[PDB]
């Protein structure tokens, strides 16, 4: 679904853009933002790619931008 | 083998019991510096230059 239902918890879409209008950063790659969220380490949290996902249990899905100065952000995901 | 120490862990922990407590708190995700002390046993005796996590920065 590329919708959520209440925080998207097991939302497996394909939205790979902040709600900053940013494009999200590959998990399995460390550039140019490092993380401790290796598609490895959580292979149940379906970390596929640069998809927007939930692996801390946050209100909305969220990724890592492509931009120094932007650490990570939250992605505009529509609900259903 | 109770002497012979395999490597092969004879309890495995479940990521899942640790998110129904919610220790974390979101915290390791709204701050990544918390991560940084627990890596270092001690802090720098000199300046640390810190810096943010880039390529170019």
């Amino acid at each position: 679904e590329e919708c959520m239902h209440g925080s998207g918890e097991n939302y497996d879409g394909k939205i790979s853009k902040t709600m900053s209008g940013l494009e999200c950063q590959a998990w399995d790659s460390q550039s140019p933002h490092a993380h401790g969220y290796i598609p490895s380490k959580f292979p149940n949290k379906n970390l596929k790619k640069n998809y927007c996902r939930n692996p801390d249990r946050d209100l909305r899905p969220w990724c890592f931008t492509t931009d120094p100065n932007k650490r990570w952000e939250y992605c505009d995901i529509p609900r259903c | 083998g109770s002497k012979t120490i395999q490597e092969k862990e004879q309890e495995l922990k479940n990521l899942k019991d640790n998110v129904e407590l919610e220790r974390l708190k979101n915290e390791r995700h709204d701050h990544d510096e918390e991560a940084e002390r627990k890596a270092l046993e001690d802090k720098l005796a000199d300046k640390q230059e810190h810096l943010d996590g880039a390529l170019r920065y």
